[PDB]
């Protein structure tokens, strides 16, 4: 039923809930990645506000997509984790029906499809 | 507080629905139109104003026909009329198809008045921009029947809606005392041609063009035909030599 | 076996009271004669599930129609039951006779066949003992008979049927339908056999 | 063709002195094929006991189900579902799937926590509950075992007889039927302790 | 139409916060606290009832320790119906993961689950968020004892100690103080009293307003026991750590 | 046309209230006293029946209404709420229940189950809550006799005795002193015309009081007699005349 | 299985045998036939045995639930109705054929129902494969204005005919009596006349008698 | 925060501004109703009021034929009275259909009640601007009055009155019914009950009414019918000679 | 029908699949793998109706995977095949089922033990120590019922099989163009490429 219309234009050719979920990646823990001639590597601080933690358990922040790729990611965790499942389900996907693996640039093209998606989708941010 | 006038379905605290009352302003904005209860019939009649030289004269007709014993005549914004009309047909036909007899006039105005009642439920529609004057011919006699964008319709002996509603409502009331025993359809013809041309005078800038239609049990079997010819110009002449 | 007949102070319908499973009779004193308004009755021939189920649709579209538009012509309930058995046609084995009185136009019989058709009919003769009968009932019919005639007329033909027709048996019912209002007449075996 | 007759198997419950027993015999064949000879056809839930004869998948379905509903059961109603509500569950169960059923014979056996009264209950493919005191009967040797047990059965057996005469119903029902038999197991119920013993019977 | 009417309980703020999200935060800081301690041999569950009388039947209550399998249970910090909806699914969630693998479902996989539920209700639908925090206490032979918590955000984190509902800056500060990781259960419910002690908006901390669980592996067994302690038995613990 | 409101009309203010929950509190509160009392062998629950008009009969209105057999429901706030909660959970104990275990469900559950009805109006969209507080009494073979008391928000609590509505806070601090719990049936039906004799302003007797008890099985109230285990309903509402008995020993 | 119902002065009787058959197997020696919508309204059922009691506990339902929302005691009537329009609606593919029979404000009412969804009404039904047996006894010994005893007696006679001739039917006899004016009584086993002779030989067996492989323990408890 | 009065959500105060308002609309029309119970009928008198000459005065009603047994009498806007009619009119036909008995009066009351009590919780249906009082000669019950109005609220009356002189007629009918010690009208034929109904109409309005400006229906044992003006002039006639 | 053997040993399971794909008159290919690897230490052989064989296999597998990313960890034999025969089960009441048999062979890294699961299109499972699909069982069961013992090492495993095989040779009318076999233990999954003269 629910198909308003979260994500508009204003006056000035900005659409505020795009540009506000910016916000919420830059108050996001820091993330990293420098690619070298034959590795990359990713690099993600940890916060302090709050420790007593368990360090087995809690959900580290970089994600295997496949054996051969991975998404750290910045902003709201729980999001994170709905991006990251449908990344995981189209590598599958793909490997059944192409009979290979994802390139890194199709899984980031899927993930970057299904951002944009939400951002003119009646009823979801 | 206020905002009571800004959402279709809304009581104000007076217990009135503004949407609704202000529907009639389109309607009491609009062309004059009338109906007259004969003694085995009804006649419609109703003001064409004359934007141009440059409308064809007799072509844009107003009066629309349900079945084939129903007349209906509306004033305010046609399209909502038509609409209207659309949804009578369907009504109509689906009563026919069931129960074979062609619809009862009574039964055939509750399902208008359920349908544009249906229309001040919702703050998702609008009102119906229209008071519809319709009625004809069924088993028991002629019935005419007015109906008002809150869906409220009655019996009326006679009845006139639009821009010059007043002027028709006084001729009609003096119909009403001045024959207790009934016109005929012939006279009330040409009675509703003068009541058009006197109601004409709260619009007298605009030239405009008289359109009459009837439903009579003698003078068209209880089929609803348009007036033509010899019969509309000796009404025309009837009105043209009263208004003088 | 079922039939309706057009007389001179109104209509009248008759029916066996036979319910049969193959060659049991699985009751032999059933109503067949249903009413669907005041003055307006049907008689069912065919499947019991099947008619009954039509004959129970056809009385709550009727008393809707009373509660909105007053009485219904005999016409519109014929029309109500052609319109159920002509659109499930395929689902359907019911042949029902509909019987009306009203005071613009007296007596009305209607017959509504396997196929879902209407047919407008001085007298109609409905169900499988009617074979055995049309012989009969087009030697004896006239038009403008007696309320006394009629019932004869009708008691002699459904009296035949039952002599003849194994899937036929029991009293003859029948309904009455003039301005004075419902009648309902009983004839046993020990009255009808002997004639 | 037959659903009932593809891998055959059995299962009886009787009734005793503050007592019930449900046994069934091993075999899962394919037709002539025996396959394995390891088959259980006897569940538990809490107290309540369920034997399923029949197609072998609807035998498994119906088990991860009853465990399911009779788990779910517990955590909301924070006791042990009794024998007399499970058979409702069993039955409701079996008849929401009247016009695509499970190709089953499920049988019923514990003791009430509540009245100590032994109860027993099988039932048709589509939930027709058979509720006898004396006993109940299931699979491809019916026919066989309803004869064992209208021959051998008395009432009010203590454990150690009930046992005797549940094993010789069995046994001796199971060596006339081409699709039951490889081995068989009997559960003794009594209202504190349950006692499991598997039978030697003929390989053949 | 309805526009006028829509909160819109699925947006950002300027700031990039989720209004709801962080208003049914700040409901859930006045509900009754809850807290999970995890040792090496156990996990404990203790929490306060909010608001109680002489006349609250205490022996067949229970708003704030919920058992979702035999291996997991959940303590609860908010709105109780909102809580039983999200217990009620997660329960399910469990069974439809042993019927189809034969296994017991591992902890975190039931927590991510509930947390992807929660998340929905912030990202699309149009409806408020569940104003609940759970404690999710359980074992697997995957991670052993495990102790997790989860926020109207459809976040969760894992904890050696954790506390949510009122005063949870006051409670985290006191378990930091005397938390160490060679802990034993016993020394665990006495640390989780000690602190609900500290942290209660009443007089004294009495039986009749606590709830109590812990999940042991009894080591006559071999099994893990999930033990809902009745209200004696948090009347005899209350006695023994010297609160009498 | 179509319901277009597809959205919460209860969200969290700044403050964590949720406004309309609150609100239907208030209109609980407005609401007329309605009360609970559980003894050792039975439960009463009890109202006024605040009377629109004196021409209107006030006994073809039932504040105090049969769930099942063993269960009664009773109520404070608005009346039509009621109504059709109790149209819902006479036909949940069935559905979800009666029609799959062949017994009718235990108090706590049916209990359960009106509370989720009671949530969903708190969350679905295009809904207000319920404006009601539940009273719920009832008996099953495995936790015996009960009470229970269920709110706008879905949420519910089992009570030795309590009240809801205009004079809950007197009525409550009444029942506080008389309770203890040795209490016969008899004894509670005392008290609970006590306790309802402080929130009634003008005529007290049968006629103005609807009381009814949870109690002994009513054989002779079944309507069939030849199955033994069969014994009657449990729920039992009091008769006009039963009441002023019980009123002349006040 | 044979069902009779019969209409006497003051009210309506039926009566059923007591056995249950797969096929040709007796499966139940003595199973109540006898079940009731509402409490003053009983059913017998003959045809698919789950049919008959799946829809006899949903129209009993839907009865409970009417009864509450109407404030008014349940009406044979309705049970038809409701009963009639689901079996209708299933084209014959629910295999329940009832005699339903009951008092209510309105009086004494006795109707038959077969799967297609046909109803019957009459003074006196019977139904099952003992039909035919039962329905020549009330054709011969039927008459108007029967007292409570000459309808117990004749509904009886009508299930023994049934029970001695038909072999689909056997075992007991289960009446049930509704008087306008008091409650329904249920006379479970109302005629026994089919007990088993004392067998000749006790087939309990010498201890030990069977060999056993292995024995255990099992965990009920949790 | 200003908007707790367009929709049927609770203000601060636990209040329903849209209900209120709708009962408001009720008296819109300015017509006063009421009904009485006889030994063994029901009848409602309403008040007739044409402004226009030109309407067709035998078109002009606020009293329904529901079903054979059941009427109905309706204080408020016509078009949702008519909408009130027709839905009854439908769920008693359905009714019948369904359970093989004609719908009581205070069960379809019930029905109408339940109907109402919905658009005071759904947002997107508004209540209707009416109140609906249902009469018969219920088989069980006998003689019966049944009212519902926009809150969803509903009960059995020995009498009642509807409209913006109810609170007159009331206290007047009360009043009767203290003297008679009794809770219906002591009167065999129902031309006694329809004289009575009239008359304590005219006493408490303090008005006096020819054939034209009454509205009479009647529910007997198997019928409910409305009267003509000639059946109202004749009771009319009965009254002056006793004054 | 096609050839699908699976044996359990000590510390092993081996699955031995025929190499002959046949439409009507024509063998097609003499080299065809009817297994698929679910997981490191679970391997599942099929065998069935011409299309349904490979697309259910293929399907599992994608499943498997995802799980064990998702996760990061290995199902159990025992769960992989109760999710493979509740797949089926859903399968057998579905508008078109999928006709297709498997063995699943596992080695269980909890447990330290190898695992062999028989499961048939209906969705019935079971646990042997030596299982058969198609006609195959008719001669393999009663040949494994005498030569078989538990304490085996996967070298006597082995020639087991190519007594299984050489019966299978001698006794059934189709030519199945010998079979492919591979070892599931603690070490994974590994093809024994020496079978056709071993
Ligand atoms: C005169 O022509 C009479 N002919 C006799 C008779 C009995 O066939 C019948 O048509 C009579 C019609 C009335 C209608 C009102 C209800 C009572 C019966 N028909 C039957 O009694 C009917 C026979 C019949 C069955 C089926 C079909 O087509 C499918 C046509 C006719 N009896 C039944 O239906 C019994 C009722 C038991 O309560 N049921 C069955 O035979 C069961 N069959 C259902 C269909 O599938 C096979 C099993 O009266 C006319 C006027
Ligand atoms: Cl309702
Ligand atoms: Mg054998
Ligand atoms: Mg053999
Ligand atoms: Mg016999």
């Amino acid at each position: 039923g629910y198909d308003r219309a979260l994500s508009i234009f204003s006056p000035d050719g900005h659409i505020f809930q795009v540009e506000y979920a910016l916000e919420a990646v830059k108050r996001g823990t820091c993330a990293v990645g420098v690619k070298g001639k034959n590795c990359v590597v990713l690099g993600c601080e940890r916060r302090s506000t709050l420790k007593l933690q368990d360090t087995r358990i809690t959900p580290s922040k970089v994600s295997k997509i496949d054996s051969h790729v991975v998404l750290s990611f910045s902003g709201l965790n729980a999001d994170s984790r709905i991006l990251i499942e449908k990344a995981r389900v189209e590598a599958q996907s793909h490997r059944l029906t192409l009979e290979d693996p994802v390139t890194v640039e199709y899984l980031t093209r899927y993930v970057a499809g299904v951002q944009q998606r939400y951002t003119q989708s009646g009823g979801v941010r | 507080g206020t905002g009571y006038d800004l959402s279709n379905s809304v009581f104000s605290p007076d217990g009135r629905n503004f949407q609704v009352e202000y529907a009639v302003k389109a309607v009491e904005n609009g062309t004059t139109s009338i109906g007259i209860k004969c003694n085995d019939g009804v006649v419609f009649a109703v003001e064409k104003l004359i934007t141009s030289k440059l409308l064809v004269p007799q072509k844009n007709v107003k009066i629309q026909v349900v079945d084939r014993h129903i007349g209906c005549v509306y004033s305010g914004l046609i399209p909502d009329g038509r609409h209207l009309v659309n949804r009578g047909r369907e009504e109509a036909a689906s009563f026919k198809k069931l129960y074979k007899t062609p619809i009862p006039i009574p039964a055939f105005a509750d399902r208008l008045g359920q349908y544009v009642q249906a229309h001040t439920l919702y703050n998702s529609v609008r009102p119906f921009g229209v008071s519809t004057i319709f009625g004809g011919v069924d088993k028991n006699g002629a019935h005419l029947y007015m109906l008002e964008p809150s869906g409220s319709y009655w019996g009326y002996k006679g009845a006139a809606t639009g821009k010059g509603r007043q002027s028709a409502k006084a001729e009609l009331e003096k119909l009403v005392d001045h024959h207790p025993e009934g016109l005929s359809a012939r006279e009330a013809v040409k009675q509703a041609a003068k009541i058009i041309y006197l109601a004409h005078e709260d619009n007298k800038e605009k030239d405009f063009e008289l359109e009459i239609s009837w439903c009579s049990l003698s003078e068209t079997n209880g089929l609803h035909k348009f007036v033509k010819g010899d019969l509309l110009q000796e009404a025309i002449d009837f009105a043209q030599k009263e208004i003088n | 076996t079922i039939m309706a007949v057009e007389f001179d102070g109104g209509v009248v319908m008759g029916s066996d009271s036979r319910v049969s499973a193959g060659e049991a009779v699985v009751n032999r004193v059933f109503d067949k004669l249903s009413p669907l308004h005041e003055r307006i009755y049907c008689a069912l021939s065919g499947s019991a599930a099947d008619t009954q189920a039509i004959a129970d649709i056809v009385q709550y579209h009727l008393e809707l129609y009373t509660s909105q538009y007053g009485t219904p012509s005999t016409e519109t309930a014929a029309s109500v039951f052609k319109e159920l058995c002509y659109e499930n046609k395929d689902n359907l084995t019911a042949g029902i006779i509909v019987a009306g009185y009203d005071d613009k136009n007296k007596g009305e019989v209607y017959t509504i066949p396997l196929g879902g058709s209407v047919h407008k009919l001085p007298y109609a003769i409905a169900g499988s003992g009617s074979t055995f009968i049309y012989g009969y009932c087009d030697k004896n019919f006239r038009e403008n008979m007696s309320k006394e005639e009629t019932v004869d007329f009708i008691k002699h033909s459904l009296s035949q049927a039952i002599k003849w027709d194994g899937s036929s048996g029991g009293v003859i019912r029948m309904v009455v339908l003039t301005a004075a209002g419902v009648e309902r007449l009983i004839f046993y075996p020990d009255e009808y056999e002997q004639l | 063709s037959d659903p009932s007759s593809i891998n055959g198997g059995i299962v009886v419950a009787m009734t005793g002195k503050d007592c019930v027993a449900i046994a069934c015999d091993l075999r899962l064949g394919s037709q002539s094929l025996g396959v394995s000879n390891k088959f259980e056809k006897i569940f538990h839930y809490g107290h309540v006991f369920l034997g399923i004869t029949g197609l072998a998948t609807d035998v498994t379905t119906l088990n991860e189900m009853f465990r399911y509903k009779t788990n779910l059961y517990k955590l909301k109603e924070e006791r042990a579902i009794e024998p007399e509500t499970f058979t409702q569950l069993v039955s409701s169960s079996l008849y929401e799937r009247r016009f695509g059923p499970y190709f089953v014979g499920p049988v019923v056996a514990g003791i009430n926590s509540k009245s100590g009264k032994p109860f027993i209950a099988g039932f048709d493919l589509i939930g027709c509950i058979d509720e006898a005191k004396d006993f109940i009967v299931s699979g491809t040797a019916s026919d066989q075992l309803f004869g064992m047990c209208e021959s051998l059965y008395e009432p009010n057996l203590e454990p150690e007889d009930l046992f005797e005469t549940i094993s010789q119903a069995l046994l001796n029902a199971a060596d006339r039927d081409a699709l039951s038999g490889w081995g068989a197991v009997v559960y003794i119920i009594k209202k504190d302790e349950v006692v499991k013993r598997y039978l030697k019977m003929r390989q053949d | 139409g309805s526009r006028r009417y829509d909160s819109r309980t699925t947006i950002f703020s300027p700031e990039g916060r989720l209004y709801q999200v962080e208003y049914a935060l700040e409901s859930i800081s006045h509900a009754g606290t809850a807290i999970g301690i995890m040792a090496s041999d156990g996990i404990v569950l203790a929490a306060e009832r909010k608001v109680t009388s002489t006349l609250l039947e205490q022996d067949t209550s229970t708003e704030k320790l919920y058992k979702l399998n035999d291996k997991i249970a959940v303590a609860v910090a908010g709105l109780t119906a909102d809580a039983e909806i999200l217990i009620n699914t997660a329960r399910i969630h469990a069974q439809n993961y042993l019927k189809t693998y034969n296994e017991d479902i591992p902890v975190e996989i039931l927590v991510r689950r509930l947390s992807d539920i929660k998340q929905g209700y912030t990202q699309h639908g149009g409806l408020r968020p569940f104003g609940v925090s759970f404690i999710y206490a359980g074992y697997d032979d995957r991670y052993g004892y495990q102790l997790y918590t989860s926020n109207p955000s459809g976040n969760y984190t894992g904890w050696k100690a954790i506390s949510v509902g009122a005063n949870t800056s006051a409670a985290q500060t006191l378990l930091q103080m005397d938390y160490k990781d060679d802990m034993k259960v016993d020394d665990a419910i006495e640390l989780a009293l000690k602190t609900l002690s500290k942290t209660t908006d009443s007089s004294a901390l009495t039986y009749d307003r606590l709830e109590f669980a812990t999940i042991r592996k009894g080591a006559n067994d071999g099994e893990v026991y999930q033990k809902i302690f009745k209200p004696q038995e948090i009347k005899d613990i209350l006695v023994k750590t010297g609160i009498t | 046309m179509t319901d277009r409101y597809s959205f919460s009309l209860t969200t969290f203010s700044p403050s964590g209230k949720l406004g309309q929950i609150d609100y239907a509190l208030t209109a609980v509160k407005q609401g007329v006293t309605s009360l609970g009392i559980k003894a050792t062998n039975g439960v009463v629950i009890a109202t006024e029946k605040k009377s629109s008009s004196p021409l209107a009969m006030s006994e073809t209105l039932s504040k105090v209404s049969l769930l099942t057999p063993d269960i009664g429901a009773v109520y404070s706030g608005m009346g039509p709420d009621y109504r059709v909660l109790v149209d819902k959970s006479r036909k949940v104990a069935h559905t979800s229940y009666k029609r799959i275990y062949g017994e009718y469900p235990p108090t706590k559950l049916l209990v359960s189950e009106v509370a989720k009805i009671m949530q969903e109006a708190t969350q679905s969209g295009g809904v207000r809550p319920f404006g009601v507080s539940l009273l719920i009494a009832g008996h099953d073979e495995f936790n015996g006799f009960s009470l229970y008391q269920v709110d706008p928000s879905g949420s519910y609590f089992p009570w030795k005795a309590t009240a809801i509505g205009k004079g809950s806070v007197a009525a409550k601090t009444f029942l506080e002193k008389r309770w203890n719990d040795e209490l016969e049936l008899e004894d509670a039906i005392h008290i609970a015309l006590l306790t309802l004799k402080e929130s009634v302003e003008g005529e007290f007797n049968g006629d103005t009081i609807e009381l009814a008890i949870i109690g002994d099985e009513n054989p002779d109230l079944l309507g069939y007699t030849g199955i033994p285990t069969d014994k009657g309903p449990r729920f039992r509402k009091l008769t006009s005349q039963e009441i002023n008995d019980r009123l002349e020993a006040l | 299985t044979t069902i009779v119902g019969v209409k006497f002065n003051n009210g309506v009787v039926i009566a059923a045998d007591t056995r249950s058959t797969q096929g040709p197997i007796v499966a139940d020696k003595n199973c109540a036939k006898l079940h009731r919508i509402s409490p003053k309204i009983w059913c017998a059922g003959a045809g698919t045995a789950a049919d008959t009691e799946a829809v006899t506990q949903l129209i009993g339902s839907n009865i409970e639930l009417h009864s509450l929302y109407t404030s008014r005691e349940p009406r044979v009537v309705s049970a038809l109705q409701m009963l009639k329009q689901h079996l209708f609606k299933y084209q014959g593919h629910i295999g329940a054929y009832l005699i339903v029979a009951g008092v209510d404000p309105t009086g004494s009412h006795l109707f038959s129902i077969h799967a297609h969804g046909s109803t019957d009404v009459g003074y006196y039904l019977s139904l099952g494969s003992g039909s035919l047996a039962a329905m020549a006894v009330l054709e011969s010994h039927w008459k108007q204005d029967l007292t409570k005893e000459e309808a117990i007696k004749l509904a009886s006679d009508a299930i023994q005919a049934g029970i001695w001739n038909d072999l689909g039917s056997g075992s007991n006899v289960d009446v049930c009596v509704m008087e306008i004016g008091k409650d329904a009584e249920y006379l479970r086993n109302y005629l026994t006349p089919n007990v088993r002779e004392e067998k000749q030989k006790s087939y309990k067996f010498p201890r030990g008698t069977t060999a056993v492989l292995k024995e255990s323990i099992v965990n009920i408890c949790d | 925060a200003g908007y707790d009065r367009h929709i049927t959500i609770f203000s601060p105060e636990g209040r329903l501004y849209q209900v209120e308002y709708a009962f408001k609309a009720t008296n819109q029309t300015n017509i006063n109703s009421l009904a009485v119970r006889g030994k063994d009928c029901t009848v409602v008198i309403s008040q007739k009021k044409v402004p226009d000459k030109l309407l067709d005065p035998t078109t002009v009603s606020y009293i329904f034929c529901i079903s054979r047994t059941i009427g109905m009498v309706v204080n408020g806007p016509i078009p949702d009275a008519r909408n009130a009619a027709l839905r009854a009119k439908a769920e008693a036909a359905e009714f019948r259909y369904k359970y093989g008995y004609d719908m009581p009066c205070d069960v379809l009351a019930k029905r109408m009640a339940n109907l109402s009590q919905i658009y005071t919780q759904r947002a997107y249906m508004r209540p209707l601007g009416v109140i609906l009082t249902f009469v018969s000669v219920d088989e069980e019950l006998g003689p019966s009055i049944y009212k519902t109005d926009p809150a969803g609220y509903y009960v059995g009356y020995k009498a009642t009155a509807t409209g913006p002189k109810q609170q007159e007629i009331t206290t007047n009918l009360e009043n009767h019914f203290k003297k008679s010690k009794i809770d219906h009208i002591n009167e065999e034929s129902w031309e006694k009950v329809v004289e009575f109904a009239i008359t304590h109409m005219i006493d408490a309005l303090g008005t006096e009414f020819s054939k034209n400006d009454l509205e009479v229906g009647v529910a007997t044992k198997d019928k409910f019918f409305t009267l003509s003006a000639e059946n109202i002039e004749e009771r009319l006639v009965a009254i002056a000679e006793q004054d | 029908m096609d050839i699908i053997l699976g044996i359990r040993v000590q510390d092993s399971v081996i699955l031995a699949s025929s190499k002959a794909v046949t439409r009507g008159i024509s063998v097609l290919k003499d080299s065809d793998d009817k297994t698929r690897q679910l997981s490191p230490h679970t391997l599942m052989s099929f065998a069935g109706e011409a299309g349904d064989t490979v697309q259910f296999a293929e399907y599992i597998q994608a499943n498997i995977q995802l799980y064990s990313i998702r996760e990061d960890y290995e199902l159990s034999p025992q769960a992989v095949s109760s999710f493979v025969r509740q797949e089926l089960a859903k399968s057998i009441r579905s508008r078109r089922p999928y006709q297709v048999n498997v063995l699943i062979g596992g080695y269980d890294k909890k447990k330290n033990k190898p695992e062999l699961y028989q499961i048939d299109y209906l969705g019935t499972k079971v646990e042997l120590p030596y299982g058969a699909h198609g006609y195959s069982g008719f001669y393999t069961f009663s040949l494994l019922d005498h030569h078989y013992r538990p304490d085996m090492t996967t070298e006597e495993g082995l020639d087991l099989l190519k007594l299984c095989v050489q019966e299978l040779e001698k006794r059934m009318p189709m030519d199945f163009k010998g079979v492919i076999v591979k070892i599931v233990d603690k070490d994974g999954i590994r093809q024994v490429d020496d079978f056709q003269a071993q």
